[PDB]
């Protein structure tokens, strides 16, 4: 699945990670594992540290080595994101499973996120996210969202 | 001595290139203010 | 929301992205006093948490 990346970047991967490396063993730990990545000028954020770690360290040891590096490493330079997780976004926001994304759960979304907006500005961003003129969000609307450039 | 136009151009503007540059070395010298405090107040020879 | 200031009304957030010339290489290093550098150090130092 790391056959797309050529070889000069898995090679700028290992300096880093040797560089990264403390004991010698190859190995590092997860508390750095942020700093690894953040060194070669991409910026990902602590939500995105803590689902990286959590998708690899399974077992719950905190320590990484470097064939899982690049497992980790192959799945960030993709621009277009893959349809499965297009759709687990919009199965987290159809909470109730019916395929629309109404006002309401996007409240509980939002509130959940700790962010705060007005009734008027969440309406407005509803409705300027539909093109049917129904005033309401699906699954084409939020792949033709996403697809913009 | 007498001597052309173009020449004398040139004289004066090399001395008013030598005005300027010591005008802008005294106008922000680092010790500037100090001396230019002191000046009116105490009577001193030298700057220190 | 990108994608609404994009095309709508809302403002634009700038990017963490730093210039290299500024004032702050200015202040930092003024021989004229030293008080502006350590006032300078301490504001760039509380910048950085």
């Amino acid at each position: 699945m790391a056959d797309q990346l050529t070889e000069e970047q898995i090679a700028e991967f290992k300096e880093a990670f040797s560089l990264f490396d403390k004991d010698g063993d190859g190995t590092i730990t997860t508390k750095e594992l942020g700093t690894v990545m953040r060194s070669l000028g991409q910026n990902p954020t602590e939500a995105e540290l803590q689902d990286m770690i959590n998708e690899v360290d399974a077992d719950g040891n905190g320590t990484i080595d470097f064939p899982e590096f690049l497992t980790m490493m192959a799945r960030k330079m993709k621009d277009t994101d893959s349809e499965e997780e297009i759709r687990e976004a919009f199965r987290v926001f159809d909470k109730d499973g019916n395929g629309y994304i109404s006002a309401a759960e996007l409240r509980h979304v939002m509130t959940n996120l700790g962010e705060k907006l007005t009734d008027e500005e969440v309406d407005e961003m509803i409705r300027e996210a539909d093109i049917d003129g129904d005033g309401q969000v699906n699954y084409e609307e939020f792949v033709q969202m996403m697809t913009a450039k | 001595t007498p001597q052309t136009e173009k020449k004398l151009k040139e004289y004066s503007q090399k001395a008013v290139e030598i005005l300027r540059t010591q005008n802008h070395i005294l106008t922000n010298h680092p010790n500037s203010n100090i001396y230019n405090t002191l000046s009116g107040l105490v009577e001193f020879d030298g700057y220190y | 929301k990108q994608f609404l200031s994009r095309r709508g009304k809302r403002t634009s957030p700038l990017d963490l992205k730093l210039g290299h010339n500024n004032w702050l290489r200015q202040v930092l290093f003024t021989p004229a006093t030293q008080a502006a550098r350590q006032a300078a150090c301490t504001i760039v130092e509380a910048l950085a948490t």
